[PDB]
């Protein structure tokens, strides 16, 4: 899982 | 963040709502009352996906300020980030089709009056936007928003994939406009050259400085540079307000420009 928010 | 990104989220809601109500405008005067042509095709799909991209982002500004100030603590799901990257994609991808169709009525007039299939420029929109769904969905389920967990190796894959398929699209773009200027600058007779010149150099410096950004700090930068975690809250809300000032000046160039003007 990515995040940038 | 915490503050220091809050005044970027008032920003892109200011110019968040400018775009919904012009791409609403848009929508409903190219569906419902107006006379269409292939170019209204073009600009009618370009404020649906810009109707969508501004969309997601306002409901993104909605869930950040119920999180701010009223502490609901609301999260939105992880599907609504896909299907604003299939927004933002199809609504370059618009753009670019928009130029390459300028350059073809420019340098091949005759076909493009006499010869052109009506039903040429809907089938070109929509798999424009098939391949849009092919590198959202294909990008989403690989990097978690979809299926709940995917590879990150994947995921930087198809994120290196729709990048490269970002500066395709903006090489497409002004190589086409690159034509349709020397074609221009060579065989005009009666055209409003300064006007011409100076909406082509509009619209590629929208595409370059507010459309680009957001997608190259979404899907290039952010994996290229690998220390990007100081850097995210000077670049990524900046960037955010820069492709909702591009999807939000979309409907006032291609549009209340060219056919709304003398009013
Ligand atoms: C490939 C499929 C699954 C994706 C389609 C996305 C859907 C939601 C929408 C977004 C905007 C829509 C287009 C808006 C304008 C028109 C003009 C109309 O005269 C022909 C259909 C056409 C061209 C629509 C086709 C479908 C479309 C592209």
């Amino acid at each position: 899982f990515r995040k940038k928010w | 963040c915490g503050k220091e990104t809050l005044i970027p989220v008032f920003l892109i809601l200011f110019i968040a709502l400018v775009g919904l109500v012009g791409n609403g405008f848009v929508l409903w005067l190219l569906g419902f009352r107006m006379r269409r042509n292939a170019f209204s095709v073009y600009v009618l799909s370009l404020a649906g996906a810009d109707f969508l991209f501004l969309c997601f982002q306002i409901i993104n500004c909605l869930v950040y300020l119920s999180n701010f100030f009223c502490s609901i603590s609301i999260n939105f799901p992880s599907f609504f980030t896909t299907v604003m990257t299939c927004a933002y994609l199809a609504g370059l991808s618009m753009l670019s089709t928009v130029s390459t169709e300028r350059c073809l009525s420019v340098l091949w007039p005759i076909w493009y009056r006499c010869r052109r299939p009506r039903h040429l420029s809907a089938v070109v929109c929509v798999l424009l936007w098939a391949l849009s769904l092919l590198l959202s969905i294909l990008e989403g389920k690989f990097c978690g928003f979809l299926f709940s967990d995917g590879d990150s190796g994947w995921c930087q894959t198809f994120d290196f994939i729709t990048a490269a398929w970002l500066i395709f699209l903006f090489m497409v773009l002004c190589g086409s406009s690159l034509a349709l200027l020397v074609r221009i600058l060579c065989g005009s007779r009666g055209l409003p050259l300064t006007r011409l010149y100076l909406t082509i150099l509009l619209t590629v410096l929208v595409f370059l400085l507010c459309g680009l950004p957001f997608g190259i700090q979404w899907f290039l930068i952010l994996w290229i540079w690998k220390d990007s975690d100081v850097l995210f809250c000077h670049i990524h809300p900046v960037s955010v307000v820069l492709s909702s000032l591009n999807s939000s000046a979309n409907p006032i160039i291609y549009f209340f420009v060219g056919s709304f003007r003398k009013q």
